[PDB]
């Protein structure tokens, strides 16, 4: 089915500019629209879309209305300008979904065999790569529940396209690019420890929280099964590197040698050619 | 079962877009029989053909669309 | 009625503009691929993400985009004279042994062709090179187009036909790539068989070079002379040629190699003419009293096309008498008269004009 | 003021066959064939097979037929110029 999806910044702003529509006029709920996808392969891609008037009552938390007259004719408007472009599902800005979303997806399954909902974020905050992707399947359950429809998380990645970077990448203008080789890798090292060890601390605190309350999730079993894959080496004090110690510096072997050897020749290029060219102009000027 | 007429209007307007495709070609082509299916790399299947021109260029377009490949030899 | 919506949505995909095709030359890097369009300009362009490693190829045709000139899909390259070459046809089978003579030419043409196909072992174990070509010329009798094309049509999908009208091609046309293509596909389908008939016009000698049009005949020659005497292995594929006289073939074609076995057609003989009359009397109805020696003796030195068509001329004289079954007396009349009339029309043999 | 019209006249082209009454086909100097209707200014009987006609490159309909063309370079000299050798 659908493994991964690709969300462009263009369709994302089509959710954001509609937040300026219902934001100034109010009132409740959020931005909800129909998503126009493009399927050239198992990987899913999204280019454009169209926002539809949508409302969801609170009380009455399960009440939702799509507009099919706006869904029908405008599709033919977009089908005429773009033939390959078609609706792959719907979307919304969340941030957190509600149980009623089982009815929104099941109603539009007449248009598409599988509708993929995209939860986006209008204001970026935390903790990382934004928005979200969900796919609608039926896993039933191990406990004996009736057949259950639960949206499974789909990995989402942003992507670019030709001619769309004209105004987009121009308006920012404030970023330093890239710069690969100096600050690019070392900044992420401070981030991969930050973002890596905070979700670590966040999850281990939730694992302790599972003992107190919140059982189920049992999970099961993905919690500890994937944790033990991390446990191939812990690493614990100290590092158990007795076999990897003499190999450690052995990886630093070529790195230090190429450093000292080339820098000595780079110095021979820097020192010699400078003193030559400097002694030339200096003493011959006066 | 009354959606026929509204659906029959778009086939004539698309044919009206074929009627602007009727007028008017500056190009005449020679036909080449071809069968092409590319596995990726979910699956894209179909048939394509090779297209010459009177200007000596040779173009590439999928199997027509309208008249199918049942007729004829190139 | 949704088939109309399905049909029009498919025509919406037809709004996609068509691309152009070209031939890959080489590759500078992964982001630059040298490609030569059919028009002859050469571009170095990038590529999209839907292709694979099989797209590159060693000089194979590809389809370039109309904007960035990128390649979409690759297709096998052909200039396609060959489908036109396979549009021929002929009955037989049977027509192999219907001619009746010469018996030594009937048995030999069956060997040099069919034996290398079924039994290559005799060549590799004894260590001898099988003949890769043959020459059948005329018209001292018939059987050139009958016997050779019979095995051709019976060999079904494996064959190659060449008409002398396709060598001149068109004004500022290139037949040099046709000669290389004709022998290229001859190395694909095996054993291939090629027929070249009436080479006196296209076999032009370079002794006397007329106008601008004699050199382009020499170019097609040198292309034939190179690959037939190659240096490029034709050993498995058989080639056949036909000509009226081997005067203009030059020492290149008259040599072995490019033309290996030259078998001269022999006119029907009184012993062999008895067999060819048996196959002629099959389709035509005759009277209960018939003598085959009468028609054979009254017609001498006549080609098979002369005997057959005059035997039908005897039937046209037989329908002048409206009789269905007709005695050979009315036949011998129309056979001898009309044939003796044909002899005072064309001068040869033996005297040249 | 007449600038834009009469420009579309190009090019000279000889018609070949007719599929229907309103539509014909014309071979044009661009080496392709021109399947065309006709403007209301010219009757359909004025366009016959093997005739050189004009066109309007905007709407692509026929403009006016042009019969005349005189000789190649070789035979235009072969035409008589002035009398000589009087008896
Ligand atoms: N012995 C024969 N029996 C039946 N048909 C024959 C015979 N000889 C010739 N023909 C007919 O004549 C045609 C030409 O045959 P072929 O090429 O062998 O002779 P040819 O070279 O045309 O002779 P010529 O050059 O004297 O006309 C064939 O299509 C064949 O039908």
């Amino acid at each position: 089915a659908v493994q991964k999806v690709v969300v462009h910044p263009l369709v994302l702003l089509s959710v954001v500019d509609h937040f300026n529509r219902i934001g100034k006029v109010g009132n409740q709920k959020r931005v909800v629209g129909v998503l126009l996808g493009s399927w050239q392969k198992k990987v899913l891609d999204v280019s454009n879309s169209f926002a539809v008037p949508f409302d969801e009552d609170d009380k009455d938390d399960s009440v939702w209305f799509l507009d099919h007259d706006y869904l029908e004719n405008m599709y033919g408007m977009f089908k005429k300008v773009n033939a390959r472009e078609r609706i792959v599902g719907w979307y919304h800005t969340g941030p957190k979904l509600h149980k009623n979303d089982i009815a929104i997806n099941e109603l539009m399954k007449r248009y598409c065999p599988n509708s993929v909902l995209v939860i986006i974020d209008v204001k970026p905050k935390d903790l990382g790569l934004p928005t979200e992707a969900y796919i609608s399947v039926e896993e039933v359950h191990d406990d004996g529940t009736p057949t259950s429809k639960t949206f499974e998380h789909v990995t989402s990645e942003i992507g670019a396209e030709e001619a769309e970077e004209v105004g987009v990448e121009h308006l920012l203008r404030d970023i330093k690019d890239t710069t690969v080789g100096t600050l690019s890798q070392r900044i992420t090292n401070q981030v991969h420890g930050l973002k890596g060890l905070n979700s670590k601390l966040l999850d281990i605190r939730s694992y302790l929280e599972k003992v107190a309350t919140g059982k189920l999730p049992i999970n099961h079993q993905i919690i500890y099964q994937l944790q033990d894959v991390f446990n191939l080496l812990p690493d614990v004090s100290l590092q158990e590197f007795v076999k990897a110690f003499y190999l450690k510096t052995n990886d630093q072997m070529v790195v230090v040698y190429l450093a000292s050897l080339i820098r000595s020749v780079v110095a021979l290029h820097n020192l010699i050619n400078n003193k030559i060219a400097n002694r030339d102009a200096e003493k011959k000027e006066g | 079962t009354h959606e026929l007429q509204a659906m029959k209007d778009k086939i004539k307007e698309n044919s009206e877009k074929i009627k602007v495709n009727k007028t008017l070609p500056y190009l005449v082509s020679n036909v080449i029989e071809l069968l092409d299916v590319d596995p990726n790399d979910s699956q894209r299947k179909g048939k394509c053909a090779v297209i010459k021109t009177s200007t000596r260029q040779t173009y590439f377009l999928p199997v027509i669309g309208l008249v199918d490949a049942e007729k004829l030899k190139p | 009625t949704k088939q109309y919506e399905k049909s029009e949505n498919d025509l919406k995909a037809l709004q996609s503009v068509g691309q152009i095709v070209g031939e890959v030359l080489k590759q500078l890097t992964e982001e630059k691929f040298i490609v030569k369009a059919t028009n002859g300009p050469r571009y170095v362009v990038g590529c999209r993400r839907q292709l694979d490693k099989s797209k590159l190829k060693p000089g194979t045709r590809v389809a370039l985009d109309m904007t960035t000139l990128t390649i979409m899909r690759y297709l096998p390259r052909e200039v396609d004279p060959l489908v036109y070459n396979m549009s021929h046809e002929d009955p037989g089978n049977v027509s192999y042994s219907e001619i009746g003579g010469l018996s030594e030419q009937i048995r030999e043409l069956r060997e040099v062709i069919e034996l290398p196909l079924t039994n290559p072992e005799l060549f590799q174990r004894v260590g001898i090179i099988p003949p890769k070509g043959c020459l059948l010329y005329g018209p001292p009798g018939t059987g050139k187009t009958l016997l050779a094309r019979a095995v051709a049509s019976q060999l079904d999908c494996n064959f190659l036909k060449v008409v002398s009208s396709s060598i001149v091609d068109k004004y500022i046309g290139e037949s040099a790539r046709l000669i290389r293509e004709m022998f290229n596909y001859a190395r694909d389908h095996q054993p291939c068989i090629i027929f070249m008939d009436e080479i006196d016009a296209i076999g032009g000698r370079r002794f006397s070079e007329g106008t601008s049009a004699d050199r382009e005949i020499q170019r097609t020659l040198m292309e034939l002379l190179n690959q037939m005497d190659g240096f490029d292995t034709l050993h498995r594929v058989k080639m056949i040629m036909a000509t009226n006289r081997p005067d203009t073939l030059d020492p290149a074609l008259l040599r072995p190699g490019r033309l290996d076995r030259k078998i001269h057609i022999d006119l029907p003989n009184e012993q062999a003419r008895l067999d060819i009359l048996k196959i002629h009397a099959g389709p035509i109805t005759k009277h209960g009293e018939i003598d085959y020696e009468a028609i054979v003796k009254l017609s001498d030195g006549f080609n098979g096309a002369d005997l057959r068509n005059v035997c039908t001329e005897a039937g046209m004289f037989a329908i002048r008498a409206d009789h269905d079954f007709v005695v050979q007396e009315d036949f011998m009349k129309a056979v001898r008269k009309v044939a003796d009339s044909k002899k005072l029309e064309s001068k040869l043999d033996y005297k040249p004009v | 003021q007449s600038e834009q019209p009469l420009q579309v006249a190009r090019c000279t082209k000889i018609i070949n066959a007719d599929s229907e009454d309103p539509k014909y086909i014309i071979n044009v100097k661009q080496f392709a064939k021109f399947v065309v209707d006709l403007s209301d200014q010219v009757a359909p009987t004025d366009i016959e097979e093997g005739m050189r006609v004009g066109v309007d490159r905007n709407k692509y309909q026929i403009h006016i037929p042009l019969p005349p063309k005189i000789d190649p370079t070789v035979t235009m000299m072969q035409v008589e110029e002035k009398p000589d050798v009087t008896y």
